[PDB]
């Protein structure tokens, strides 16, 4: 079960074999992050990492005391030393507590992932703020895709995203202090 | 690309070892092989005015001739470089007068006068050992006239005065390119069309070096043959869409792929148009 | 007749015969030249007459590089195979190695990528540049200079950067035994006895960089 | 017929002719009088004629140098062997006015003409610095009341030297192989001193200073130099083919100079590439050793024989020696010999060092 | 001859300020771009900690993606990459696998033909025209998966500054194809974690990987695009040193040209001269 | 306007004309070096944008028609 | 280098010059066209560095 | 430039003084002397200025020096013409000159 | 190109110390004093290396 002792250290020694000896080892993704998953320690007591990212931002970096998570079977929360978690969330509301303050951001899914060290890292592609968000053009297109079922087995599962999608989006606008 | 009527004056103009001769021998060649196939009244008799030259060279094309057969129509007048300056001056008077007898009896001419450009080196020294004032590049004042008074004889004549002809290649070398010089410009005023001839292009392979872009002939194809006079059209404008897109290809920048297949035809069309020396088709 | 003005005046500069005395008359002409351009008239009249030139070159004189010897253009072949023994074993190995630093600089002056092979000639090319640049009238005796440029053609300075290399070569010729000149001077060579004991006098020098 | 010269940039692009002239144009120091003593050391004494060295102007310490160097070559002998000597030389050096450097030529051939029309035989004619012909005319024609040519020459320039080069050719009882070094001022070829000579000869050489400063010697220009042996009913198709295939990848490299200097090679296409790693190869391999530049070279000189040339060329055209570094075919003499330079190259970047000690420089032995 | 050099000045000087507008035309996409490539940094640290780095796998099947530049005055970039590719394509290879080479860039399909065309099966272009984003990489990635790998190759410059792109290996294993076959000694990595999702963890890893394939993608073409203009930058850069070091020897002889015949026109007024009087 | 000098120069300029043109031949005197890169709008530089607009509305400012001197 | 392009009259069309091209003799509409096509062909010109 | 020379030598040689001379313009000196030799027939040198260049700069900058008595100290203008280092009048000129002060914009 | 904050410590020490050489080569002048008002500064020579 372990046929191909792999990893980063090991490909710079096998490669110095078969390419010419000029070039030296490609850099790896590994060598640009600092924070490890197995690697002990990164909680400190009641503030843990958070990690929310897209594609296009790093919406946060710095620690929170618990992340309220859209997960698919329902919200949960996450405090300090959580157990290791991979999440599927929900087209639903990533709530980010530091204390009394919360940012809330409505993301369209994407899994999270709690590593053994503490650190939680949320990974969404659109991560929107309630505060840019109408609640007008909501149940527009909802009303639109709460009507236009064809048979198209495509679109069943792209109308079935667009309506749950904007049916936690209806329900989460709704409650805000 | 540039052809030649009877009666047209036509420089070959050109860096040394251009092939400028090498053209001018084969229009040589050529007439004899032209001469077995057609009546009697129009067949083509060359003369080659050598000035300046070594005496080898010239016993180096007369022996070409005499091997080929083409000496039987060839006058070969040889003003060579131990001539005194007034014989080489006068040499292309006197192969033009020789030529000019055909032309004024009916009959066809060609004259060649390989190196003008050494005929008025030797006319710069009588002027200036004459004690005549020198001008641009201490040549003389009427060295327009030397050579204008001699090309101006080759005609396509009346059919009241005979129908003959004499047609004419003045033979021109430059120094690195430059047709700007003084002798070179007269000639291209001078004469009707023009071969240029060049070096890169050359040692690139296209031999003979035709700059295709810089060469003429201002008779045009009124007085070429009529089974490429529809062919060679179409060859000229596709060489010159050739041009460009070889200077823009030749940075690597990017590709139209529709440019691309002007640049691919050209280049068949540039490779036809090379010939083996000696050989006229 | 300007070449004639200088081939009449530059022929009389010559070695003579055994039977003529031996006497010799040795010639500098000094040619100034424009922007650099060797290819003037009068420069290269003079260049058809001399038996070698002296380049110097104005932009390695800007770099503080002087004498400013152009290496790569200066000759002199009538003067090789006429030079001090001594000098001749150990400037063949100087010629060679300013041969591969003009050729190496030809190739990759910024830095693309850098060979560690190619380091070492523009290191060893950087070391032996400082080492031919000299001070102003102040003239070197041929062991002085000899010695010199063996402690630089081998190994003996390879620690010092490239700053104190002239600090070094009065390191080197002053803490050396003045013997090893004087033996030097009166065989004109490299004996292997003064070879060795030369390679153990560079080693107990002291040198600056450290 | 062709003459075989040993050199391979000569004896492939601009062939020289056994009866012909030869002309090698250069710019001062460029090295016209190295090939022109090579060719003494390798034509002169498997021709088995007679030779006529005219020296026209020229240093007075290189005439010394050939002379002795003749003696101790057994070229010329001394004493009661005089008879069995095989050079003559004809000195009108640069010391001289310039009324005995406008006729040494002359007299140079008159020897030379002896050999050709009484004796009846072969004869080499090597004459260093026919300019000097033509510039001791032009220091003399000013003081003889004429009025000056162009850039300042005699009126008489063209017929000056035509009436002396015509003097220098082979006739129906004997036969001359003339080299004449032709120098060329400030670089100039456009110069009417140069420009004149090329009419005169049938292979001129032409030597460049920027082949020169790239280190190549003989720094003969490929695609300045011509034969007129360069033709494929002369010398065969197989060299014919070879010679015109060198002087086109060296032709379109030249076209790509400009963006190469520009832009880098980075931009161009590899099929470009492949020119541009092609025509580096053979613009080194032209170049090679000479056996007069070794005394200030240290290399040992190379005779390439002629089918060894055509072979190695032909081999860089087609592509067998894409394989081998750039710097191999620097100064070697033939095919073999890159091969066994890339050999000592590659072994070199191994084994470099570990020379510490237990070698004879222990401190008693 | 004196204007065939007089309008070389004009060629040499017209480029030298091309250019340089080049340099700044590339300075400056190279900041605004720099914006981006640093947000995107972000999102390929949880997968790399998640299913860890493991490039040299004994996968069946490869997918190999060299990703490169669309416009080439870029200066060696999409060659050392090309250079790259097989240096980890000969590399990998211990058993005689498949391999599908793909190129993003229109400067990859001219440059991995010339290496491997058996194996050179896509050809992404025309992706930096607008701009990248994670829409576009994700059908680059989605067209990636018609064809099933056991593992994915992404060669890309990281752009780390302006002056150095250190290029860099990115590998994705398929989600059970060897993914989870690489963490499963004495036990397994990837059984710490709780997973909650809708179906099973063998199903949310074939959504994870392809999410995780759609990151590394969208970095790598946007590390790419903005180490492609920082390479222009010092490739404009060394273009107009040498389009003025060129400059400068044309006016040198341009001098000496105009020199020279000023004095050749005096020589031929005065020798008329002398021929009068 | 790079090569047209007054060796006078402003001590005999109107002013008023003093004030504003002495502004003028600085802003385009940038726009100068600015100018041939006018080619690349669609790649842009903002700093480099402005000198490069404003010194379009100022060679666009003096140009006159000839027989009617202002 | 327009004969060499096939346009034929080789007219260069910004070289030419002619004292008729005043507003107040060929009118306007005759002025204005003029003017816009050499200031579209000198731009040509212009760009013609950059193209190439 | 040869009446300004002359009353700086006396301040030099009787008052015995560090005088300074300042030549406005030395290319226009080399300009109009290039002029008399053309007026007094003489053939034009190279570029086109007299053929006595040398020594029409060398009579007047010699005798700008330090003799025992004083000194005379020249501050002179220098006109490159057609931008033009190489250009016959500024390289004669630069052969006597011991400092460039330039002043730029 | 790049940005003033961007290149080393070492960079902007030489800038700094650059910067206040470029201006310390200024000084007023005695004879431009009637129009400037400031006075004109006769500088020593050991004055001049002792302050750079
Ligand atoms: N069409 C051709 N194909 C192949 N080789 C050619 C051709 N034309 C000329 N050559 C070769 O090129 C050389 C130069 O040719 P040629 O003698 O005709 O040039 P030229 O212009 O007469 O030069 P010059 O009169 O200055 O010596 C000749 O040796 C000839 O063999
Ligand atoms: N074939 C060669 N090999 C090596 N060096 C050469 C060669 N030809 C010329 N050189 C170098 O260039 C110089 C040119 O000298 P020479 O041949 O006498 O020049 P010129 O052409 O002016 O007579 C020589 O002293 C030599 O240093
Ligand atoms: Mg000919
Ligand atoms: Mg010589």
């Amino acid at each position: 079960e372990a046929a191909a002792p792999a990893g980063p250290k090991e490909f710079t020694e096998v490669w110095n074999k078969k390419a010419p000896s000029t070039l030296i080892v490609p850099e790896f993704p590994s060598n640009y992050t600092a924070v490890k998953a197995v690697g002990e320690g990164q909680v400190h007591g009641d503030a843990f990492p958070v990690n929310f990212y897209t594609p296009h931002s790093i919406l946060s970096q710095a620690q929170k005391d618990t992340v309220v998570l859209p997960g698919v079977d329902g919200y949960f929360g996450v405090k300090a030393s959580h157990v290791p978690t991979i999440a599927q969330l929900k087209p639903g509301v990533v709530e980010l507590h530091s204390g009394a303050e919360s940012e809330k951001f409505f993301v369209s899914g994407g899994f999270a992932f709690v590593h053994p060290n503490g650190v939680t890292d949320i990974c969404v592609l659109e991560a929107a703020t309630l505060d840019q968000v109408d609640p007008a053009a909501v149940k527009s297109a909802l009303a639109a895709a709460s009507a236009a079922q064809p048979t198209d087995e495509f679109e069943q599962a792209a109308n079935r995203a667009a309506i749950e999608l904007y049916s936690a989006l209806e329900s989460a606008v709704e409650a805000k202090a | 690309l540039v052809p030649i009527g009877r009666g047209q004056r036509e420089l070959i103009i050109g860096d040394r070892q251009t092939g400028k001769t090498a053209v001018a021998i084969d229009a040589i060649i050529h007439q004899k092989n032209c001469n077995e196939q057609v009546p009697k009244a129009q067949r083509v008799y060359c003369v080659y005015v050598a000035v300046g030259q070594k005496r080898s060279t010239v016993a180096q094309l007369v022996k070409l001739f005499t091997q080929t057969g083409a000496m039987r129509y060839t006058i070969m007048v040889s003003a060579t470089a131990s001539d005194a300056a007034p014989l080489q001056f006068l040499a292309p008077y006197s192969g033009c007068a020789m030529a000019e007898y055909f032309r004024d009896t009916g009959k066809h001419g060609l004259i060649i006068y390989d190196d003008l450009s050494k005929q008025s080196v030797a006319y710069r020294q009588m002027s200036l050992l004459l004690r005549r004032p020198p001008g641009r590049e201490a040549f003389p004042g009427d060295v327009f006239y030397l050579h204008s008074r001699l090309l101006e004889r080759a005609a396509k004549l009346s059919k009241e005065l005979g129908g003959g002809s004499l047609t004419a290649f003045p033979v021109i070398e430059t120094q690195a390119g430059d047709v700007s010089a003084y002798i070179a410009t007269n000639v291209i005023s001078i004469t009707d069309g023009q071969i240029f001839l060049e070096t890169e292009l050359f040692y690139k392979g296209i031999r003979p070096a035709l700059n295709v872009g810089l060469s003429v002939s201002r008779v045009g194809s009124a007085a070429q043959f009529p089974g490429m006079k529809q062919v060679a059209g179409t060859l000229k404008l596709e060489l010159a869409q050739y041009r460009e897109v070889a200077a823009f290809a030749q940075f690597g920048s990017d590709l139209d792929a529709a440019t691309q297949y002007v640049l691919e035809r050209g280049a068949r069309l540039t490779e036809m148009l090379k010939q083996k020396q000696f050989a006229p088709i | 007749d300007v070449f004639y003005l200088h081939s009449r005046l530059l022929e009389r500069a010559a070695k003579l015969s055994k039977e003529l005395g031996g006497g010799s008359l040795t010639a500098f002409p000094v040619i100034e030249t424009q922007a650099g351009d060797v290819s003037a008239y009068i420069a290269t009249n003079v260049i058809s007459i001399t038996d070698g030139q002296i380049f110097l070159e104005t932009e390695l004189f800007y770099k503080g590089i002087r004498p400013a010897l152009n290496v790569g253009l200066s000759v002199s072949r009538v003067g090789s195979a006429a030079q001090f023994p001594g000098m001749k074993q150990v400037a063949g190995t100087l010629k060679l190695e300013l041969a591969q630093y003009r050729e190496v600089a030809a190739f990759a002056q910024f830095g693309s990528d850098l060979d560690a092979a190619t380091q070492y000639v523009l290191e060893r090319g950087a070391r032996l540049t400082e080492m031919l640049k000299q001070k102003q009238f102040a003239p070197i005796p041929i062991e002085r200079q000899t010695v010199a440029v063996y402690a630089a053609t081998k190994g003996f300075l390879d620690k010092v950067r490239v700053q104190d290399i002239v600090a070094a070569e009065e390191a080197v010729i002053s803490q050396v035994n003045p013997a090893v000149f004087k033996i030097l001077k009166a065989n004109g060579k490299i004996t292997p006895a003064l070879d060795a004991h030369l390679k153990a006098e560079l080693r107990k020098v002291k040198l600056p960089g450290a | 017929e062709i003459l075989v010269t040993g050199i391979k940039v000569v004896d492939l692009l601009a062939p020289y002719q056994r009866g012909g002239k030869i002309g090698l144009f250069g710019g001062a120091g460029v090295g016209k009088t190295v090939l022109i003593m090579e060719l003494i050391n390798n034509v002169a004494k498997a021709h088995g004629g007679f030779s006529v060295f005219a020296g026209v102007g020229e240093r007075t310490r290189e005439g010394n140098d050939l002379y002795r160097e003749m003696i101790e070559s057994g070229v010329i002998k001394l004493g009661a062997e005089r008879g069995n000597s095989k050079c003559t030389l004809v000195y009108g050096q640069m010391n001289e006015p310039p009324g005995a450097r406008a006729r040494v030529a002359l007299t140079g051939l008159t020897v030379a003409e002896y050999f050709r029309d009484i004796e009846g035989q072969d004869v080499l004619l090597f004459v260093d610095n026919i300019f000097r012909f033509t510039q001791a005319n032009s220091e003399v024609s000013a003081l003889l009341g004429r009025i000056p040519s162009a850039v300042g020459y005699q009126p008489t320039l063209a017929t000056d030297l035509g009436g002396l080069q015509e003097r220098i050719t082979t006739t129906t009882k004997g036969s001359i192989t003339s080299v004449q070094a032709v120098y060329v001022p400030a670089d100039d070829l456009t110069d009417p001193a140069p420009a004149t000579t090329f009419a005169h000869l049938d292979a001129t050489t032409v030597l460049s200073r920027s082949i020169a400063e790239l280190g190549i010697y003989p720094a003969v220009d490929p695609l300045d130099s011509t034969s007129r042996m360069l033709n494929p009913n002369v010398i065969g198709a197989e060299h014919y083919n070879v010679a015109r295939g060198v002087q086109k990848v060296l032709q379109d490299y030249k076209n790509l100079q400009d963006i190469i200097a520009i832009l880098g090679m980075d931009e161009l296409s590899e099929e470009d590439k492949l020119t541009v790693a092609r025509a580096r190869k053979i613009q080194r391999f032209l170049s090679q050793p000479f056996q007069v530049a070794e005394v200030f070279t240290g290399t040992p000189g190379k005779y390439v024989d002629l089918a060894d040339t055509i072979s190695g060329f032909q081999g860089v055209l087609t592509g067998k020696y894409d394989d081998l570094p750039e710097m191999a075919f620097y100064m070697v003499g033939d095919i073999k010999e890159v091969k066994e330079k890339a050999d000592k190259m590659a072994k070199d970047i191994a084994s470099r060092k570990e020379a510490d000690n237990k070698k004879v420089s222990e401190e008693l032995k | 001859s004196n204007q065939a050099v007089k309008q070389r000045i004009r060629a040499i000087k017209n480029i030298g300020k091309i250019t340089k507008a080049m340099k700044m035309v590339a300075a400056s996409k190279m900041k605004n771009a720099q914006i981006a490539v640093e947000q995107s940094r972000g999102l390929v640290d949880p997968f790399v900690r998640l299913f860890g780095d493991f490039p040299a796998v004994n996968s069946n099947k490869s997918v190999v993606v060299a990703v490169t530049s669309d416009k080439g005055l870029c200066g060696g970039l999409n060659s050392n990459i090309t250079k790259y590719t097989r240096a980890t394509l000969a590399t990998t290879e211990s058993e005689g696998k498949d391999v599908v080479v793909v190129s993003i860039g229109d400067k990859g399909r001219s440059q991995l033909t010339r290496i491997e065309s058996q194996r050179y099966q896509l050809a992404i272009a025309d992706t930096y025209k607008v701009r990248v984003t994670f829409g576009q990489a994700s059908l680059i990635v989605e067209e990636l998966i018609k064809h099933n790998p056991q593992s994915y190759q992404i060669l890309f410059n990281k752009f780390r500054s302006a002056i150095s792109f250190k290029p860099t290996v990115a590998t994705i294993l398929s989600p059970d194809l060897l993914e989870k076959q690489l963490e499963d000694v004495t036990g397994n990595s990837l059984d710490a974690y709780d997973i909650e999702a809708s179906h099973e963890r063998s199903d949310v890893l074939r959504d994870l990987t392809e999410f995780h394939l759609g990151v590394t993608l969208y970095n790598a073409m946007l590390e790419n695009n903005c180490s492609e203009h920082a390479s222009r930058m010092s490739a404009m850069e060394n273009s107009t040193k040498s389009a003025g070091e060129m400059l400068g020897k044309l006016t040198l002889d341009y001098n000496r040209k105009r020199q020279a015949t000023i004095t050749t026109e005096l020589i031929e007024i005065i020798a008329g001269a002398s021929a009068l009087m």
